[PDB]
Order: structure tokens, then C-alpha cells, then sequence
């Protein structure tokens, strides 16, 4: 078996060739480890059963109006900001709404997407995502804010603004212009049960001195590097530089895009390339103890430290304590800590923006109001 | 730029001692060069963009009184002009906020970005 | 698929509205020549956009047996339903001709076409 690991060194991979557990079992650093030693036929899922599957339903079933969307309360759920026309390329959502809905989550688990943005857009794409159980479109313009207003945009999960008109040629500084300004549209807005700058974006970008436009309130440096700006280090802010980045380690090893294509798609199988490569329609199938026992991969979510079984440890912890006991007793792998960001300061803020952290060490302390990063089993 | 640089230098105006520099991406036209070739101490061209960091420091943004952006009038969208210059303004009060930034805006609902933006 | 048709020919055909007419009244006359009985005659079933096919299809249209299978040629399952194995030949023609760069890539949905056929 070759394991996949987070290290920081190459002395690290290197000795996990050679362990021997009659040489190394007493231990207290890396100088330990010495190279020798010793010698109901419910439709459901789909043909494969990787993904929640539902019957091909017409787009005016999943259309909906700005007050049909204000009588209904649809919270804790995902809206995505499209911009799209009749000229602009396709991007494909189907490669969003696939992972989204990967069969590893629970029918009242899954999280109800509700596309924003030109109908005349939608309908060109939407003959690859008509397969899904639950989805919505609300035809209008993210830049709309009583589209927004009736969404329920600061009682969702999470909006995703993305840019599809990627058709500049000249001054491709200015490209994704209705991204950030959109975001800022959103952070801008008030509510009745609060400002609304607490809402959980991320928006596609496509430059990198254009990414600490959306994120302000101290200034970092006018030419802060990608990773150390604030909006980047808080997730709320995919640069796309990131797949050119790809390609070195792509290089390098080629086993990254394999272990970042399977954990990120949620189930890759060739089968499933095959099968997608005939018809280019997620077609459906019934349900085996084959097809059930397929869906046994094991998902990312975060986990709240304050009301967790962990809660105790919560205060003080050690990150190796905490990983230890989640990965005997619920077989989690605790992941990364997902630490606020004036949690080191005294001064109690307002500020809900949290940044990441990836592979702590032992002497990493640990306060109570975490999202700690996990690989959740599938009960 | 004529009328603005026309209504700036006015021999009216009298004693300002403020020096107009224009960045902008494009090269000047032989037209442009002859009006920038009639105000020596005056106006100053440089060629760069105001989205990038370098070029505001190279024009002096954060000891710059003001900065005035101009949209043009005839476009073939006028919303895309607007966000723009939404997008220079944003640009320019993240580098330095306590600026002051007079701009146009084609558009009359494309005003309410700008109050959008914090600084 | 309900219609078995083995021993015919199937025609690729990679047209738009907007590309221009090739004239496959220049292919299927000399295909049906008079020549051949009525029952060694070949059955040509284009397949490819109807748009294409419809500005055509005027010069086509007295000839005993022809069908159209409305799709595309990369389309696996309309070649699957045409029945491609137990045909007699297919022919993947490049309509789209308008390239004025990189001539060398112009013919790019035709050998690719022929390589989704032959695996």
C-alpha cells in the first residue's frame, strides 16, 4: 500500500520505508527512527451508486419567481451567483453539483442549491444537472439585491459568486469585475431578525493582485503575497492561480492530482468516467447491497469544539489529544484547525472571519471556539 | 482630457499649485502628445494601470491631493464602464483609503456600488 | 435502434448554420447511380446537426433511401444506435471550414472522430 501523508520534510517521508517496531517502540523525537535495526423499486442513486439520483424533470418544476422563492423559507442551503448569457462559454456545474451531492450525505442532509443569475444561461446547462434531487433557479441578477433579499442570502450556508463571461482580452486586471463587486454588494447589506458581512462567500477569482479587494478592514500591504493576504487565508476567496500552481506538483508527483481528484470530486471510478463517456448523462440504476456498500467513502465537514463530545477538551486541549480520541472512537481524521482570527487577541470582537490552519503539532494550543477540519465516516 | 485640462489651467484659476498626472494603460495618439506637449510643469503622462499596486506608488497615489477618474462617455455598454470605474475606485482606496476620489458614473444605479464600498 | 440497417453507410457530418454548404448531392449520386438493383443500393444515414442538414437537404431530396439521425458525431450512443459495427463504412467529412490560423489543427473533429470510432 503506498500512504499519502502531510509531511514537511523529506526526512520524514523517507522513514516510513524503514520502521521497525522491535527497534523503534520506545520513542521521543525523529532521532529515534534509524534506517537499520533488524532484518419499493424507489428510483435512488445512479448506475453506479456514488451519487443521488432523481427522475429527469422539466425546468419549469425547478423555476421559481421572486416571491414564490419569498414564500418559501429555504435556510441552511447553498445559492451560487451565475453571469452568464446566450454568448458566454459554458462552465459546467455539473462538476459543482456532483461533489455536492456525492451520495455519502443523507437525504435531509443534502444542501439545496439555488442557482441566481440569467435563465437564458441556465437552460443552455441545465440538460446536465437535471438529475439531481434538489435544485432551484431563481432567474435574475446577482447584482439584484431584492433577488438576494428573497434568497434568504443571510440565513443560507453559503454563496458561491462565479465568473463565466471569460471572454476579455485586453486589460485582464479589470476581468472579473461583477465578482468582487458583487461580493461587496452581498457583505454590504443589512438585515432584520443584522449586517450582513458575516455572510459565508466564496467568489471565483482570477488574478492575484485582485484578491485583497474584497476583504479589507486593516491594510496588509498593497502587494501582499497570495497565500498571506487575508481573504485567501480565509477561504472566502478562490484565486484560480491555484490550478496553474497544480502543475508543478502534478509534475513532481503524480499522485497528487489522483489523491486531490478523489477526495475532491468525491468518487472518480473510471467506471464512472466510462459510463459518462457514452451518453454524457448521469443515468440512473437500481439498489444492490453492491450498489450500497459503494457508497462507504468517508466526507470533509467541520466540527464545532464548544458542543462536541471534544467540548471538555475544548478548552486547552492538545491537537494531538483531540486527533487521537476522534480517530479511536469515531474513526475521524482530524484534518486542520479552522481558528478564528482575533482568537489570540484579549479584546472580545466582532469579527467571525476565521482563517486555517493545516497539521498542527503536539504544543499547539487549542480554544473553544474552533471548526476543526475532520474526514467524517459514513454511519 | 482637453475640457478638464481646459476648465484645470484656466488662466482664471490663477495661482493652484497643483500638477495633473494622467495614468492610463493606452499610449497617447499624436493629438495627445501635442496637448501634453503644451503644459511642461503642468501635466505629466505616465503609462500603467491604476489596478496595479506599482503604478500607484510609481504616480504617487497616497501623496496625491485627489484623483479624478474619467469615464468615457460613449461605450457599448454603459454598465460595464460604471464597474470600471467601480473597480478603479475600489482599487485606489485600497491602496491609501483617506483619499479623496472624484469619479463619473454612467449610470445613475450603478451610483450605489460606490456607497457599497466601505472607505 | 427499433430499425436494424446493417450493410449501409453512415455519413459524419460537422455543420452549422453559419458554416459553409460542401454539396453532399455530389456524394450521394454517384452512390445511387443507376447502376446497382434496388436491393444492392445503400442505405446513407447522416448523422449530425439538422441545422446544417435542413439548408441542404433540397438537393437531396429525391433519392430512394436516405435517413437522418439528428446528433453529433461525437455523440457515442448515436453511433451506438446507428448501429456503426455491422455497418459498411462511415465517413467523416469536415464541413466546418473556416479556419484562418493554425492550419495544421483545422481538421481537429475529424481525426478525433475517427479515434472515438475506432475505440
Amino acid at each position: 500500500t503506498l500512504g499519502f501523508f502531510i509531511a514537511s520534510d523529506a526526512k520524514e517521508v523517507k522513514r516510513a520505508f524503514f520502521y521497525c517496531k522491535a527497534c523503534h517502540d520506545d520513542i521521543t523525537d525523529p532521532k529515534r527512527i534509524k534506517k537499520c535495526g533488524c532484518k419499493s423499486n424507489v428510483k435512488k442513486y445512479d448506475s453506479t451508486g456514488m451519487f443521488h439520483w432523481c427522475a429527469p424533470k422539466e425546468i419549469e418544476k425547478v423555476i421559481l419567481t421572486r416571491s414564490e422563492a419569498a414564500m418559501t423559507v429555504l435556510s441552511g442551503h447553498v445559492v451560487v451567483c451565475i453571469f452568464g448569457d446566450v454568448s458566454s462559454a459554458l462552465i459546467g456545474l455539473r462538476n459543482l453539483v456532483m461533489p455536492l451531492r456525492a451520495s455519502n450525505f443523507h437525504y435531509h442532509e443534502l444542501k439545496h442549491i439555488v442557482f441566481v443569475g440569467s435563465i437564458e444561461y441556465l437552460k443552455r446547462e441545465w440538460e446536465t444537472l437535471h438529475n439531481f434531487p434538489k435544485v432551484s433557479i431563481l432567474p435574475g441578477t446577482p447584482l439584484s439585491r431584492a433577488d438576494l433579499r428573497a434568497v434568504n442570502i443571510n440565513l443560507c450556508d453559503m454563496c458561491v459568486i462565479l465568473s463565466a463571461n471569460q471572454n476579455n482580452i485586453d486589460d485582464t486586471s479589470l476581468q472579473d469585475k461583477e465578482c468582487i463587486l458583487a461580493s461587496l454588494n452581498i457583505k454590504s447589506m443589512q438585515f432584520d431578525d443584522t449586517t450582513g458581512v458575516n455572510i459565508p462567500i466564496i467568489t471565483e477569482l482570477v488574478n492575484d493582485t485582485n484578491v485583497q479587494f474584497l476583504d479589507q478592514d486593516d491594510d496588509d500591504d498593497p502587494d501582499t503575497e497570495l497565500y498571506l493576504t487575508q481573504p485567501f487565508a480565509c477561504g472566502t476567496a478562490f484565486a484560480v492561480s491555484v490550478l496553474d500552481s497544480l502543475m508543478s506538483a502534478t509534475y513532481f508527483n503524480d499522485n497528487i492530482l489522483t489523491l486531490i481528484r478523489t477526495l475532491v470530486t468525491g468518487g472518480a471510478t473510471p467506471e464512472l468516467e466510462a459510463l459518462i463517456a457514452e451518453e454524457n448523462a448521469l443515468r440512473g440504476g437500481y439498489s444492490t447491497p453492491q450498489t450500497l456498500a459503494n457508497r462507504d467513502r468517508c466526507r470533509v465537514a467541520q466540527l464545532a469544539l464548544l458542543d462536541g463530545p471534544f467540548a471538555d477538551l475544548g478548552d486547552g486541549g492538545c491537537y494531538g489529544d483531540l486527533f487521537c480520541k476522534a480517530l479511536k472512537t469515531y474513526n475521524m481524521l482530524c484534518f486542520g484547525i479552522y481558528r478564528l482570527r482575533d482568537a489570540h487577541l484579549s479584546t472580545p470582537s466582532q469579527c467571525t472571519k476565521r482563517y486555517v490552519i493545516t497539521n498542527p503539532p503536539y504544543e499547539f494550543e487549542l480554544v473553544p471556539t474552533d471548526l476543526i477540519f475532520c474526514l467524517m465516516q459514513f454511519d | 482630457v482637453s475640457n478638464f485640462l481646459k476648465d484645470f489651467l484656466h488662466k482664471d484659476r490663477d495661482d493652484v499649485n497643483v500638477e495633473i498626472v494622467f495614468l492610463h494603460n493606452i499610449s497617447p495618439n499624436l493629438e495627445l502628445e501635442a496637448l501634453f506637449k503644451r503644459h511642461f510643469t503642468q501635466v505629466e503622462f505616465y503609462q500603467g494601470s491604476v489596478l496595479n499596486p506599482h503604478d500607484l506608488a510609481r504616480v504617487k497615489i497616497e501623496s496625491a491631493d485627489a484623483c479624478l477618474i474619467l469615464a468615457n462617455k460613449y461605450c457599448a455598454d454603459p454598465d460595464a464602464e460604471d464597474a470600471s470605474n467601480i473597480m478603479r475606485v475600489i482599487s485606489i482606496k485600497n491602496y491609501h483609503p483617506k483619499i479623496r476620489i472624484i469619479t463619473q458614473m454612467l449610470q445613475y444605479h450603478n451610483k450605489a456600488h460606490l456607497l457599497n464600498i466601505p472607505s
